[PDB]
């Protein structure tokens, strides 16, 4: 979860609307087992 | 003159700031007839007058011994040689309820037998708190701190005078912790720091303009 | 960053004569409890928090402080106030040991005079706003409130403050529910100003780290 | 005294109204003598 | 901070053949005399000051320079120009030895041609504004006025300048009243610009330190 701790304070002559880019990845602990085909493809 | 020399550094210590024999309480005795009052108790609280209360609300924690001096006068002023009993009631012990009750003959209530023609009475009370220091500002939710103080006229029958005792308190061996600012608003109660929402007194008296030297 | 140490002492453990050794979690309570942001505006007055009942409803510290009987801990306060470079103003942040909220009224009778309620003395995790910040709602002027450990949050120099405060009490152990130990006060001494078109309110964020916690007397 | 040396210059989208907090304290040279009661208290 | 040393020499004392040794105050004259702030605007032209008659009315230096007869001192100039981060423009600050103000007119007869008055040649502690800053009010172009000791005050890089200038004269002692030694010139080469709602004028503050002063021939 991502909560609104205090508030988005902003000075004048500045837009009070911004964005947050969220990214994600694995670590050195991440390991995989038992290979199999994907199902993103619909056609054959 | 023009004081160029440096002053003394002993009159600014906390021990000197508090240790001095000051008046702390006034007790009225009547020793009547039909209305059998006889005695007059006085609970020990140093917050009685508004002159030491302002000096002891400057600090959060304090630790001190006390010296009590008892100066008893009559109504007109003359001192006839009557015997007097002063009695210190420790915290937890019950207060005396009558002039001839059994709380006066109790052996564990230390008494002082002194006459009116004698020099005034003087006792010393040690640090009697279950904590490590006294504290007037208690922020939270939970009676008595130092002990009760009674006095009567030792006699088989009842005398026909009304006395007037002054309990002068001196502090000794005082230590303080966690200073806090000095209260500017006037007082309203005895045990609570209640100020007045309307009529807030400014802590600096007014002048005409900001660009002057009034 | 400048760290103000409250009265020059670090929070340390108890060196008491209790055979039941007080427990030390060290794992799930020494984390950054972040409170909600306060929306500071032009007509704002200030805020105050009572600490040992701010975190009595929040997680492991609240559970281990409600179901115990003896409590002793220090604190690491950290207050951000992130504003733009076109806003202006100043905040005063200060901790006060035994901060007793007074009652506002003009009555001298004992059981007729007003007294603050439970939601005024113990605000909880959402704090409470001052009614008269000039007297700290205690009849004591804030002009000389710099006798306490304090910092200034000036919106043209920095945006953060931090206060490491030890355990200040006359008894080394105390109930964490029936006695609030010390309070945090933020006051806008200089008001907030901004030109039209900017953000009309500045958030204030507070994080707390319970350094060196000790609990005793576990019960239901 | 506190004088206005040059001027309060200000860019746009910024208020041209600010404040100055004045503080004051003693030094290591400051010493006091002859104690006495205060007169801020009116009641007795 | 960058310090420009005028002609690579520091102000030093006189190594003259006068038996009456010139006095050295060293105490009440080596303090930061701060002049009033100049209100720089869009349609401004510039300012110039004549130094040994700028501080002839101000305090100990003025009293000890009016009632003496021989004078020799260096100077430490320090010019702040504090603007916001939304203003833009540029200033050129430069000292000029023997800066003679010319007269503006189109007359070639000797006692018919115009000449500058006393309040134009010797402005005093309030300075004077240029009429034609392109020719420095001397018929000499300001585009090549960088031959003098100078700095640029660019409102996007810094806000301060400093010039340590020694005593430049053909005679090691001179009257501090009847001869202005050198002048300070600030010129807005690039004009001031700002969006609507900002401060319409920028202050310019100048402080002066009379380094290594020497006075001679005390009289009434």
């Amino acid at each position: 979860t991502l909560w609104y701790q205090t508030n988005y304070v902003v000075p004048p002559e500045t837009p009070g609307e911004a964005y947050i880019i969220a990214m994600g990845a694995a670590q050195d602990n991440f390991t995989l087992k038992i290979c199999k085909d994907t199902d993103e493809v619909t056609q054959q | 003159r023009c004081v160029v020399n440096r002053n003394g550094v002993l009159e600014t210590t906390i021990n000197h700031f508090f240790s001095r024999s000051g008046l702390v309480g006034v007790v009225n005795l009547t020793d009547g007839g039909t209305d059998t009052t006889g005695y007059a108790t006085w609970d020990i609280d140093i917050m009685g007058f508004v002159q030491l209360r302002r000096k002891c609300e400057m600090f959060t924690y304090m630790r001190f011994n006390a010296e009590f001096t008892f100066v008893t006068t009559t109504k007109n002023g003359e001192a006839r040689p009557y015997m007097l009993q002063y009695m210190y009631v420790p915290p937890g012990a019950p207060k005396p309820t009558g002039r001839d009750a059994f709380q006066w003959q109790t052996a564990t209530n230390p008494s002082v037998f002194v006459k009116l023609t004698d020099p005034p009475a003087q006792v010393s009370v040690p640090f009697m708190s279950p904590a490590s220091a006294y504290q007037w500002f208690y922020d939270g939710y939970p009676n008595n701190m130092m002990g009760t103080f009674a006095v009567r006229v030792v006699s088989r029958e009842a005398s026909q005078l009304k006395l007037q005792t002054r309990v002068y308190m001196k502090l000794k061996h005082v230590r303080a912790w966690v200073p806090r600012p000095i209260r500017s608003q006037p007082y309203l109660l005895k045990n609570f720091p209640n100020y007045d929402s309307s009529k807030i007194t400014n802590s600096a008296r007014d002048r005409s303009s900001i660009k002057q030297a009034n | 960053a400048n760290i103000v140490l409250a009265y020059g002492e670090w929070p340390e453990y108890c060196p008491a004569t209790a055979v039941d050794k007080p427990t030390r979690p060290d794992v799930s309570v020494n984390r950054f409890y972040t409170l909600d942001s306060k929306m500071w505006q032009e007509n704002s007055t200030g805020w105050y928090w009572k600490f040992p009942d701010v975190l009595n409803k929040t997680g492991v510290f609240g559970q281990n402080a409600q179901f115990h009987y003896l409590y002793r801990s220090g604190f690491c306060l950290h207050v951000q106030c992130n504003a733009s470079k076109f806003h202006q103003g100043a905040l005063l942040v200060a901790v006060i040991p035994e901060f007793v909220i007074a009652g506002r009224g003009s009555n001298t009778k004992p059981n007729e005079a007003p007294h603050p309620g439970f939601t005024t003395t113990f605000p909880g995790t959402t704090g409470a706003t001052f009614h008269d910040p000039y007297v700290l709602d205690s009849g004591v002027p804030l002009s000389q409130a710099l006798i306490y450990p304090h910092q200034w949050i000036n919106l043209r120099t920095n945006n953060c403050a931090t206060v490491i405060v030890p355990y200040i009490n006359a008894v080394p152990f105390d109930s964490a529910i029936n006695h609030s130990n010390f309070g945090l006060i933020v006051i806008p001494v200089s008001p907030l100003k901004y030109s039209s078109g900017a953000t009309t309110a500045i958030p204030i964020t507070i994080t707390i780290a319970p350094l060196n916690s000790e609990f005793g007397g576990l019960r239901q």
